[PDB]
RNA sequence: GUAUGUCAAAAGGGAAACAGCCCAGAACAAGAGUUAAGGUUCCAAAAUUAUUAUUAAGUGAAAUAAAGAAAGUUUUUAUA
RNA sequence: CAGGCUAAUUUGCGCAAGAGUGUACAAAAUGAGUGCGCGGUUUGGCACCUCGAUGUCGGCUUGACUAAUCCUCAUGGAUGCAGAAACUAUGUAGGGUACGACUGUUCGUCGAUUAAAAAGUUACAUGAGCUGGGUUAAAUACGUCGUGAGACAGUAUGGUU
RNA sequence: GUGCUGAAAGCAUAUAGGCACGAAAUUUACCUUAAGAUAUUUCUUAAAUAUACGUAAGAAAAUAUUACGUUAAUAGGCUUA
């Protein structure tokens, strides 16, 4: 190609303590969500399947945090800062083995 | 930067602030380093101006024909040395001919005053080895100051030529000359590539413009004749200028220096035919603060009447 | 002498050494044979 | 306005400072310990630090468009400090717009033609604003190859203790003690 | 190092003598590290080498020996010069008592070799140069260096002496860089009874 | 073709410069105001800020050239 | 047409591996079918883009740069380096690489010299510098195709640069 | 490309450390232009100096450059060779 999309392959140690405060920051979306209801006896469908199909940020392994899978890749693996609006969105589980 | 790789401003003296002896690596630049490589190839003796009278040929005896140019001494005396405590490097600036005073100017005048010479028609320095090769001021320097067979070199400005081409000026081809050519045929042709060339002319284009009048210099011209009476030194080959012209002449830095008898046998010959220089140059100084205190005064002209 | 990017011992007496190392460039792997010279290798282009 | 207005004369003086570039430097060293391991300020972190007070960015009157800056006497220059391999593999590049006329030279090579002096104005003049006041700001950067300069004069006095001296401090705390008994 | 850790026999005669820790001022560094000056003068000559300061010599006057050792085995530099430093005073020591020694072979049809004097060319008063008839054109004439005494028992065989390994052995790699072995017939010079093998033809 | 967005018709900050990417939707001012993306030695606003390791190649430091080679070096697992 | 993206292909190369040849012996030399690559010269693909073109190029003038080297300089290997010559490879682009005949052209082919008569990029490098060998016509003849007007990457002569 | 000393690694090693040989390339040297610090026991108090004009030229498209102007051989004429 010639159009330049200068987007290097790696993330720096500031995106990466604010990919660390982000999914930190969900963490706590859903546990504020989650105990208000407990305090109630009442449960939704979505907070339940998202605390037992996703992990919390002291859970996650370096690689999940700032990698996601991507079968065109060599090692299958992309940075996570090449997923759009990847800021906005929430993205911790891949494929396992991958 | 402007010069080089330095950045610092040229108002700035800092050379004296940055010794060897205070234990700092000897610079590979500056006047120190530029006499150190050049020492094998710089002359060990001064040089003569000298006049280009003509061209001949040297005939020689059992069938030797020599082309060969004459140069013509016209009283060539030392006007000053240039050492290196006071200017930087070895030299000895030697003068020829005569002006009227009158077209000398004042600033020259008072020059020649504190030395007791009379004002030469032009001046030139030659740069000498070391301290060895500075002579007495106002010594007379005569064409056997070289000896024959003794190889030297010529410096001399070479003839105007105006506003030359391609062809004489870089010797350009040219084009062809009827098969259908058009308005083109002692044209410089090309003067460069397209957009992917710059998109513009090459510094150092060879392009018409003046040519010659510059100084060239001719190495390795033995001296085949030395005539005292004369006054000229004949070389062999063409030297550059036209006939009257001031050329100077020295020993070639490409070749060894003449033996160690002639370099001091020369040096003995001005300390007979000339053997008072210093007291005649300290009467000269002596009287040059006479004057130039009558002068700051204002009474120069009691003294040009007193006698 | 051979200039391969894959150097390899071919006998007991070959050595593997860098040299050509100095402050101004990283130098070269060679294979160094006393018994056999053709066992000299390099690793790399100047 | 009233903390503008007053005699602003002193600040916008200019000031010469002096730094040598062999004595080591707590803070401009990135050995931090032993204390017989700290080393002086590295080439680019002595120009950076140059460049600073070459701009008056220490100032509290410092303005980009004002010339407010200071003099900078850097001597021991040829005992330059520099870690790795620069000294003898970094190039310093310089063309005259002709092909061809591409001209190398190391930093050893660099240091031997014009000194470590040199290498040292090469470093502060990139790191100024490249403007009008660039050239006027990279004269105040004087630097030397030994210990002996002009400027042993102009370097800033405080009791008579020049700074960066043994005692210097002590003369400068003894000068603010005096200046308290007053209203 | 396991010859660092090897004591250094003083044999009778050489005397060492080690000096203090001392640092030359380099304007160029901003710090040089500190050494030490050893010398080990005895019957032949006096040599000197200046050691880093973190060897540690243990100069045992009483029995006549030197065991060296290293602040730190962990640091390559440390370990390095350690091996080093004791491979060169046990030369020095060898060298300065009884003396170092190189023989050199000339093999070929018309190699010679004769110590003679060339006044034109002395870099110091009495030099010896060795001249080598190779079969070259020119004359081949090197002077020996100071401190080194050559002389030639047979035409085809130089002995040179001196104290100093490196400076012997140094100057005999420069007579044998005229004339190196060839694996054809074994004609050169061989220096130390160096050997090359020989084609089967 | 499909799903989602931007540009098109969207200025501003970041991506050295940049229609389409990362942030964020410009009514006008003021403020060492509070933040996003992104950054904090100098150019150039803000850390030469703390902790633990690796690298010695300026590798690298905002666009990963591959298989492969090798007494480069560190750690781990075994091991004499 | 040139520039832009791609690199199938190439008269562009490198590296890895080693069936095999080398009387012997893989790696002096040689290297099947393959793998991993660089690069942008040939023939192509695409179509961001209307412009000096269908041999996209030749000659002349004048260059600048590259290095994958024909000559000159230093050098390792070569049971297959005795010497000489030659082979293979590593450094190195300072200066050179001419002249003529026949071929529309470069493709090419040959003659006789020469230390050698090597290549490529630069919009055929260069026509507001030249040429017109070309880049396009209308005239005419012949050949082939078409019922015909016409067509042809045909052939020959001529044709405001 | 070829060595000496020599350890890490008792050996080996031109590997670290300490020395060295080595090319039509690079640098210097050589030549030219440019640069204009400096030098002179240099000149100047309204000048030193330069310019203009006139005769020219070792210079030449203009400009510039280098001489000369009567105490003068700059150009022309004349005269001799
Ligand atoms: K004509
Ligand atoms: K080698
Ligand atoms: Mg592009
Ligand atoms: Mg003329
Ligand atoms: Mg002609
Ligand atoms: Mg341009
Ligand atoms: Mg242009
Ligand atoms: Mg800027
Ligand atoms: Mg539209
Ligand atoms: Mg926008
Ligand atoms: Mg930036
Ligand atoms: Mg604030
Ligand atoms: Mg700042
Ligand atoms: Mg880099
Ligand atoms: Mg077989
Ligand atoms: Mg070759
Ligand atoms: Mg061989
Ligand atoms: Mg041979
Ligand atoms: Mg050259
Ligand atoms: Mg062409
Ligand atoms: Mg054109
Ligand atoms: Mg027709
Ligand atoms: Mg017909
Ligand atoms: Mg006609
Ligand atoms: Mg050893
Ligand atoms: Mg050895
Ligand atoms: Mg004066
Ligand atoms: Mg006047
Ligand atoms: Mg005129
Ligand atoms: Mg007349
Ligand atoms: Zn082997």
């Amino acid at each position: 190609g010639g159009l330049l999309w200068k987007i290097p392959w790696r993330m720096s140690k500031f995106q990466k303590l604010r990919q660390r405060r982000r999914l930190r920051a969900v963490d706590n979306v859903v546990a504020t969500i989650e105990n208000a209801l407990a305090k109630k006896g009442e449960t939704v469908k979505a907070v339940e399947r998202w605390r037992a199909e996703m992990p919390t940020e002291a859970e996650m392994l370096p690689k999940d945090k700032y990698t996601i899978f991507d079968r065109k890749e060599k090692r299958y693996r992309k940075g996570i800062h090449k997923l759009p609006k990847w800021t906005r969105v929430s993205q911790r589980v891949n494929p396992p083995g991958y | 930067v402007k010069y080089g790789w330095s950045t610092l401003p040229k108002r700035s003296r800092p050379t004296r602030f940055n010794q060897v002896t205070q234990g700092l690596p000897a610079p590979t630049s500056g006047p120190a380093a530029a006499l150190k490589r050049r020492e094998k190839t710089t002359p060990l003796r001064t040089g003569v101006l000298a006049v280009k009278k003509g061209m001949t040929v040297f005939m020689g005896r059992t069938g030797a024909r020599i082309p060969c140019t004459v140069l013509q001494l016209d009283r060539v005396q030392v006007v000053a040395n240039k050492t290196r405590a006071k200017n930087g490097y070895w030299a000895v600036q030697v003068g020829l001919g005569e002006r009227r005073a009158e077209n000398v100017g004042a600033p020259q005048l008072g020059y020649y005053e504190a030395k007791g010479i009379p004002p030469k028609q032009t001046l030139a320095e030659f740069k000498v080895r070391n301290q060895d090769g500075l002579l007495p001021v106002g010594v007379q320097l005569f064409p056997d100051w070289f000896h024959v067979g003794q190889v030297v070199d010529v410096r001399g400005i070479t003839r105007g030529m105006g506003f030359a081409g391609g062809m004489k000026r870089h010797g350009f081809a040219g084009q062809e000359a009827s098969h259908g050519n058009s308005l083109n045929h002692r044209t410089i042709g090309s003067v460069g590539g397209s957009q992917g060339s710059g998109s513009r002319v090459l510094p150092g284009k060879k392009m018409p413009g003046r040519m010659g009048a510059q100084q060239h210099t001719v190495q390795n011209l033995p001296i085949l004749m030395v005539d005292n009476e004369l006054g000229i030194v004949v070389v062999k080959g063409a030297v550059a200028g036209h006939k009257g012209a001031v050329v100077k002449v020295q020993d070639a830095v490409k070749k060894a220096p003449p033996p160690e008898e002639f370099v001091e046998a020369t040096k003995q010959l001005l300390n007979e035919r000339f053997p008072d220089a210093e007291e005649k140059l300290q009467a000269a100084r002596k009287l040059h603060l006479e004057l130039k205190e009558a002068r700051r005064q204002g009474l120069i002209d009691s003294l040009i009447k007193n006698g | 002498m051979k200039v391969h990017s894959a150097i390899k011992k071919r006998c007991e007496h070959c050595k593997v050494v860098r040299r050509k190392a100095n402050k101004r460039q990283n130098g070269y792997l060679y294979i160094i044979c006393p018994a056999n010279p053709r066992h000299k290798q390099r690793q790399g282009y100047r | 306005m009233s903390q503008t207005v007053g005699a602003t004369r002193l600040a916008y003086s200019r000031v010469w400072h002096h730094i040598s570039a062999v004595t080591p430097h707590p803070t401009l060293s990135t050995i931090k310990a032993p204390s017989e391991a700290i080393t002086p300020p590295s080439l680019g972190r002595l120009a950076s630090r140059i460049a600073t007070i070459l701009m008056g960015k220490h100032k509290p009157i410092w303005d980009p468009s004002t010339d407010c800056g200071d003099y900078v006497v850097v001597t021991n220059c040829a005992g330059l400090y520099t870690t790795g391999h620069k000294k003898w593999r970094k190039t310093y590049y310089r063309h005259n717009t002709r092909p061809g006329s591409l001209q190398a030279i190391t930093m050893d090579a660099l240091m031997e033609k014009h000194g470590g002096a040199e290498v040292l104005r090469k470093a502060v003049s990139g790191m100024l604003p490249k403007n009008r006041l660039r050239d006027k700001r990279l004269a105040r950067l004087k630097a030397f190859e030994g210990d002996a300069h002009p400027y042993k004069e102009n370097l800033v006095r405080f009791g008579g203790k020049v700074v960066g001296a043994p005692g210097w401090e002590e003369a400068v705390k003894a000068i603010r003690e005096a200046d308290m008994e007053r209203l | 190092s396991k010859l660092g850790r090897t004591p250094l026999s003083i044999p009778p005669g050489v005397e060492i003598t080690i000096g203090e820790p001392f640092v030359k001022r380099d304007m160029t560094q901003w710090k040089q590290q500190p050494k030490r000056k050893i010398t080990v003068q005895g019957p032949l000559g006096q040599l000197e080498m200046d050691i880093p300061d973190f060897i540690k010599i243990d100069h045992d006057a009483e029995a006549r020996r030197a065991t060296l050792s290293v602040a730190n085995r962990d640091e390559k530099e440390q370990r390095e010069m350690w091996g080093t430093t004791w491979a060169y005073l046990n030369r020095f020591i060898m060298g300065v008592s009884e003396g170092h020694t190189a023989v050199l072979r000339l093999v070929g049809i018309g190699y010679r070799a004769t110590i003679d004097t060339r006044p034109e060319k002395e870099e110091y008063p009495g030099q010896q140069f060795v001249c080598l008839k190779l079969g070259f054109s020119h004359p081949v004439e090197m002077g020996v260096p100071k401190g080194m005494k050559a002389s030639t028992p047979q035409p085809t065989r130089i002995l040179l002496e001196g104290i100093n390994r490196e400076q012997v052995m140094t100057f005999a790699a420069d007579i044998r860089r005229w004339r190196v072995p060839e694996p054809y017939k074994g004609k050169g010079i061989f220096v130390n009874g160096e050997t090359i093998k020989l084609k089967q033809k």
